[PDB]
């Protein structure tokens, strides 16, 4: 499991520092261009998420779809193939990941915006990964997709790591009925331990941390005699009400200018973490990986891709 | 031969009709120099704001009020222009630690899609990877992956194995294809058939274990000789 | 011509029941181009070109011919 990118917010500049008076924007203005760079840089991160996930996901020029007659040499997929039945075109695997997941409310100058594709969008296209992964191998990646028996794949993955193809083929039963096994203890695994998606909940926990702690910044005295703009507006002169305002003014700021550096570093790392989330789909998915320990434990076969809550889950 | 050379030479010339027709291809170097240019500029035109001062020329202060409270003034001065120094020095950190990210990529490209051939599916380009060229640009390079890619297909029936006395015959490689009454064997990326014999197949065991095994002649090319 | 989408309100395009894909990102799901009227449409999103291949227990497909291609990096 790892992640794949993170919540898209902005954050206005002047509402939030102190939104609602005319006389503290004309005092904003004189500090030159501080509340656009940092509209930019939020943007700029947005349009990043976005990039991150179009990259990730969206490799395949058409959208295959399995045969109506599930007949794979006793290869048994119903655990990760999309379920009709289901309101959502999801498959077991994918809804016990969205259920495992748990959790914008504020609204003084920060929004979130809703991203490009809907999660929909991104189970439709695990599908059409995991079908043409199915039934054309991985000759679908170079150029058109081509029909195999999935039983000969198989002996072609074989021969990969250098064991003959009779091998596979004369322990075909007991091959399927250990994979079968695999995916079903697999499943209840994932189903029974509840801290098995840390690496996921953690980039949540620290987002809304960041956004609690912006927000609980504005009941600062800051040096000023008190963090109510209007009581401070009502109560002293103009000659003095100035200075009091420069100091809650230099404080928000400084505060702002934290919160969007800090953004930036974990967007940096969320963007490298998603680099390597597309290299091991281009090459683990797509093909067979002689890469030791790059794609899984051991010798590696295959590897069939699963949609999670901002993240995307690998099964070799 | 021929062929694949005419394919490569247009192919050759297509891409360069693309650069040179078309002016938008080049945004990954102009996002690079659109930003330094638009931060130097906002760290140039950041000089002439007051941050709170009376004027945002210190000359102007200096020669028009006295020591003891310029200095208060001058002070909020240097506040404010050093904190748009850290600020533009911290972005250009950043933005120079993303550069050599992507600078250690562009190094392991050239290392390997150019001084071999890689085996690396979708790193070298889109296809099966035959080879690269560099070429310079400013403040950057620009790759010519030359690869590989199938055109046209066929149908065809198949099967894992073959009796031909009791035992079973599997490929030495390639699959077993059938046009629809006889048998060949054939490479896996290019349909070329070729008449079934010892020299492509193995034996393992009998044939009775197997799924889906059809059973054919396999040639011999001992008997024919030894006959005469 | 008023539409209201999942990402906001967009007012000057018209809705449409088709799906191409994406000129312009509006967001949720939902893009905007400039077709040919002369009009600004908003449509959803289109993932590709739908397709299922013939899979089949004992059917194979072998290319018969390769082509060279040159790709910018
Ligand atoms: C693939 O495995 C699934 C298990 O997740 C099978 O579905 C179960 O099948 C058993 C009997 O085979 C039934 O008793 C259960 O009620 C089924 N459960 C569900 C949720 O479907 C499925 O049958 C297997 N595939 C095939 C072709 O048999
Ligand atoms: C399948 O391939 C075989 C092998 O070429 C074909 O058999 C030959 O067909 C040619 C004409 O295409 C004849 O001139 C040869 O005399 C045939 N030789 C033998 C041994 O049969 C066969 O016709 C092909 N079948 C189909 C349906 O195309
Ligand atoms: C391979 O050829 C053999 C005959 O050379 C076929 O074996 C016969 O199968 C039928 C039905 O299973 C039996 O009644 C006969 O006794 C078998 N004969 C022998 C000599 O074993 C076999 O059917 C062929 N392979 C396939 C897939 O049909
Ligand atoms: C494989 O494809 C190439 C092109 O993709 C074919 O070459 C063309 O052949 C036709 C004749 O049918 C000529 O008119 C074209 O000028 C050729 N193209 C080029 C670029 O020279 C080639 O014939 C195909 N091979 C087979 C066996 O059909
Ligand atoms: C192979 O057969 C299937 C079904 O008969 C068909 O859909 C497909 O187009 C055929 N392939 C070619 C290359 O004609
Ligand atoms: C392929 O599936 C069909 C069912 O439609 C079955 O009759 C046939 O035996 C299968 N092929 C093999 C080689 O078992
Ligand atoms: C087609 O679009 C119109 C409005 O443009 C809408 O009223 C109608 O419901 C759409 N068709 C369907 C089948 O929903």
């Amino acid at each position: 499991i790892l992640p794949v990118s993170m919540t898209k917010t902005s954050v206005d500049c002047t509402m939030y520092i102190c939104g609602d008076s005319t006389e503290c924007s004309n005092l904003l203005l004189q500090y030159g261009s501080f509340c656009t760079q940092l509209n930019r840089a939020l943007t700029g991160i947005a349009v990043e998420q976005d990039k991150n996930t179009q990259e990730v996901f969206a490799q395949v020029k058409q959208i295959y779809k399995t045969p109506p007659i599930k007949d794979f040499g006793g290869f048994n997929f119903s655990q990760i193939l999309p379920d009709p039945s289901k309101p959502s075109k999801r498959s077991f695997i994918e809804d016990l990941l969205f259920n495992k997941v748990t959790l914008a409310q504020k609204f003084n100058g920060l929004t979130v915006l809703p991203p490009l594709l809907t999660d929909e969008m991104i189970a439709q296209y695990t599908s059409a990964l995991l079908a043409g992964t199915i039934t054309s191998g991985w000759t679908f990646g170079a150029g058109a997709a081509l029909q195999i028996p999935f039983a000969m794949q198989m002996a072609y993955r074989f021969n990969g790591i250098g064991v003959t193809q009779n091998v596979l083929y004369e322990n075909q039963k007991l091959i399927a009925n250990q994979f079968n096994s695999a995916i079903g203890k697999i499943q209840d695994s994932l189903s029974s331990t509840a801290s098995a998606l840390g690496k996921l909940q953690d980039v949540v926990n620290q987002n809304a941390q960041a956004l609690n702690t912006l927000v609980k910044q504005l009941s600062s005295n800051f040096g000023a005699i008190s963090s109510v703009l209007n009581d401070i507006l009502s109560r002293l002169d103009p000659p003095e009400a100035e200075v009091q305002i420069d100091r809650l003014i230099t404080g928000r700021l400084q505060s702002l200018q934290t919160y969007v550096t800090q953004q930036l570093i974990r967007a940096a790392e969320i963007r490298a973490s998603a680099n390597l989330a597309a290299t091991k789909m281009s090459e683990c998915v797509l093909g067979q990986s002689k890469r030791v320990d790059f794609c899984g434990k051991g010798y590696h076969l295959m590897s069939f891709p699963q949609s999670a809550p901002h993240g995307v889950v690998f099964l070799h | 031969q021929k062929l694949i050379a005419n394919q490569f030479n247009s192919a050759i010339g297509k891409i360069q009709d693309s650069l040179s027709s078309t002016a938008s291809a080049l945004g990954k170097l102009q996002d690079v120099v659109n930003q330094n240019a638009q931060a130097l500029n906002t760290l140039v035109k950041q000089l002439s704001s007051n941050f709170g001062a009376i004027s945002s020329v210190l000359n102007d202060i200096l020669s028009r009020l006295d020591p003891p409270e310029a200095e208060v003034q001058i002070d909020r001065l240097i506040t404010g222009r050093l904190q748009s120094l850290q600020t533009y020095v911290t972005q250009q950190l950043i933005r120079a630690a993303e550069i050599r990210a992507s600078a250690n990529l562009a190094a392991t490209k050239m290392s390997e899609c150019v001084l071999g051939q890689s085996k690396r599916v979708d790193f070298c380009g889109k296809g099966y990877h035959l080879m690269s060229f560099p070429q310079s640009a400013p403040h950057g390079v620009v790759f010519l992956h030359v690869t590989y890619v199938p055109a046209q297909e066929k149908n065809f029936t198949t099967a894992p194995a073959i009796c031909h006395d009791g035992k079973a015959h599997f490929p030495r490689e390639g699959v077993f294809v059938s046009n629809g009454t006889h048998w060949f064997v054939t490479q896996r990326n290019f349909y070329e058939p070729q008449i079934i014999t010892t020299d492509n197949t193995f034996v393992s065991g009998n044939c009775d274990v197997v799924i889906g095994i059809v059973n054919n002649t396999v040639y011999d090319p001992l008997q024919p000789e030894l006959d005469s | 011509n008023v539409f209201q989408t999942r990402a906001g309100c967009l007012i000057g395009a018209e809705h449409v029941n088709n799906s191409y894909e994406c000129d312009i990102p509006i967001g949720a799901g939902i893009c905007a181009s400039y077709q040919t009227s002369q009009s600004i449409i908003a449509y959803t999103m289109s993932l590709g070109a739908e397709n299922s291949v013939a899979y089949s227990n004992n059917s194979i497909a072998i290319p018969t011919n390769f082509t060279i291609s040159v790709t910018t990096e």
